[PDB]
RNA sequence: UAUAAUGGGUCAGCGACUUAUAUUCAGUAGCGAGGUUAACCGUAUAGGGGAGCCGUAGAGAAAUCGAGUCUUAAUAGGGCG
RNA sequence: CCCCGAAAGCUAUUUAGGUAGCGCCUCGGACGAAUACCAUAGGGGGUAGAGCACUGUUUCGGCACCGAUGCAAACUCCGAAUACCUAUGAGUACUAUCCGGGAGACAGACUGCGGGUGCUAACGUCCGUAGUCAAGAGGAAAACAAUCCAGACCGCCAGCUAAGGCCCCAAAAUCAUAGUUAAGUGGGAAACGAUGUGGGAAGGCAUAGACAGCUAUAGUCGAGUCGGCCUGCGCGGAAGAUGUAACGGGGCUAAAACUAUGUGCCGAAGCUGCGGAUGUAUACUUUGUAUACGUGGUAGGGGAGCGUUCUGUAAGCCGAUGAAGGUGUGU
RNA sequence: CGGAGGAGUACGAAGGUGCGCUCAGCGUGGUCGGAAAUCACGCGUAGAGUAUAAAGGCAAAAGCGCGCUUAACUGCGAGACCCACAAGUCGAGCAGGUACGAAAGUAGGUCUUAGUGAUCCGGUGGUUCUGUAUGGAAGGGCCAUCGCUCAACGGAUAAAAGGUACUCUGGGGAUAACAGGCUGAUACCGCCCAAGAGUUCAUAUCGACGGCGGUGUUUGGCACCUCGAUGUCGGCUCAUCUC
RNA sequence: GCUGGCGACCAUAGCAAGAGUGAACCACCUGAUCCCUUCCCGAACUCAGAAGUGAAACCUCUUAGCGCUGAUGGUAGUGUGGGAUUACCCAUGUGAGAGUAAGUCAUCGCCAGCU
């Protein structure tokens, strides 16, 4: 008898707005465990890492700063 | 300005792309010949299925 | 499944999605913001019988209000209309 | 008789060969480009590969460190192709979506690719992905659901091709030009063994005379000789039980084998030709007409009919100058 | 019924806020004192820590201290994620009342992802709801909350173990025992290399450590045929084939 | 041309080494009376000031030492079609990582002082 057989439930991460789409307020653009984006302009951050939209407008992706963080910002 | 292009094979076990690319060009059966316009949209997709289509240019 | 898986020796006759009630949807006919009677009476498929049923208004657990109503301190916001 | 046409999945279940919601099929209504294929543009990645910068692990040196050197599903300093999301656009196509009536199905199989498990076993088992069968006929595979070619509306004693073939069984080249093989290899298999034969790139010795043989390094003779590397096709390794039985058979050797090139032909229910039927749509602004595109099908869904018994039409019509029934023939 | 680990909690501060601060390791010196307690100065360097398993994160530190405090609030909530249902998740912003800041401001528990249980039936607090003639009341409704290892964790009852060789029915080759089939780990047979043994001498005869195959007599693996029946361990009689 | 503050950018821009700067600015600097402060300490934070020094620090310049950036070509991988099954070959499209040549001691903006 194998001592092994437990897993957990799926929790469905990742992107869900690329750069280039528009979007609305409040439409979450990533679900992560932690921060591999951080939030730039017009994005807020939730207590669990998510990050969505606080404003109207076209999503974009970029890499700034002196830590070389990845951020995702929104462009009205 | 334009190109002939004939079907040469059968499409009936191709992949679903390559067959929507074959109805997208307006072929319909093997032998049957059209005449499309030169433009890339079209290139692409007689690309994607030269393997079964005949290009007179 | 040729299967060495099942069933049939052969013929003739019989042998299996019905009936009643309720409900919903579709066709078709009458009437139409209206439609329709039930039991019953009736020398009786007629003609009477309007009790009742469906439609015509929603919201709310309810009291209550009503093109609004519920929640709320709120004429804010939100849900059903 | 006509049209369309699945699934063997997910989730839950005293559930596992049952059932329910969703996914997939069909019919009606609404609504039309909102859809798809492809091109261009924008975007995130941590797989294949690779690497040692972290975590582990590995060998050899020097003094845990320094220099060389390997490995990894649960390592990453890096990092594709594809796939996925969005916007714009040409062309092509009855696409997409919404609201309702009816389902079936929730035992799958093989093959290729990426994997877990198993012994890199199984026509094994469990996932992802594509094709076929399931529910699909025809041709090629000797025979052979799942492989290759190809999707059967009906008829023809017409033609062109696909896969695969062209000496005879058995349709079409005893076709053409260059080579290779001698093993019936072709028409079953390994480590390994061998002066079998074809091709190629180098190296050594040699007519002031090479190799072998032969006489006591010299000497007779009279040109090549020697040892490796790469490569094409062959040989041994190779033992089983009913009967040749491991080309389907006959048979095949300047092939009817293999390699390369060319010109023809055969070959399907594919395509074309002629005749006929049927479904959908556009225009003819009744028509029943032309054009364009369709017509393989299990579970299922939809549409249209044939015959049988009885009631009215029917106190009608047919019938001993012969009804029903039985048995032939024609149409 | 693949490879590895965790959970069925904890915390009134380990929550909020304002201000403030950086770890771990090594080397030098310094009483007990050292491998390693505390002090001081350097060197290089995220290797520390984050209540807890791992992963994704962590400088405006999300790590670590101090003062004041209760936003571990009430009514909500545009818009999204996920999704068969039932459920689950993120959330700007508006109103009221607060806490900390001089202030711009921050706060709807804790870096996040586990720490859980539907419905029925009952208990407790409240209630400008209902109240079977009427006024009350009992009971019921609404809002908040309590009682599950219902852990077989979508929970069939409030309540449940065994035997049958004395047995029976409906089914299955959807699924085992025999024989067949696929496979060949195992089994049996053969070959390659050759340390060595053989008084010298690998190969007369053996042959270590390793490698490559064949067969389909063993033990097995799989579950394709047969469960509307393929009905046998040995002996007897009679055989036929392989090498 | 020098100095200060705030930004863009986040190593070709960074570390390390060497050398320079005092008019103004900045930095050390005086001590601790009132503000304020240390689980001790005027070390930091804070106040009130210029007797000294550019020593340290910070800035500026030089160096390819460490680091960082990095082609071209080839190789690996890979979508589609075909041929094979130790995981390759062909046609077509795509194309790393490592390494090699080579490069780098940044480049801009706003405001204010001193010549």
């Amino acid at each position: 008898s194998t001592k092994n057989g437990r897993d957990s439930n799926p929790k469905m991460l990742g992107v869900k707005v690329y750069g280039g789409q528009t979007v609305t307020a409040g439409n979450i653009i990533v679900r992560q465990r932690g921060t591999e984006f951080h939030a730039g302009a017009n994005v807020g951050m939730g207590r669990d890492h998510t990050l969505f939209a606080t404003a109207d407008g076209v999503v974009k992706f970029e890499v700034k700063g002196q830590f070389g963080r990845r951020y995702v910002k929104v462009e009205t | 300005k334009t190109i002939k292009v004939t079907q040469t094979k059968s499409s009936s076990h191709r992949l679903k792309n390559h067959k929507l690319c074959l109805q997208g060009l307006g072929l319909r059966r093997i032998g049957h010949t059209v005449e499309v316009q030169d433009t890339p949209s079209n290139r692409g997709m007689i690309n994607k299925v030269y393997y079964m289509v005949s290009v007179e240019e």
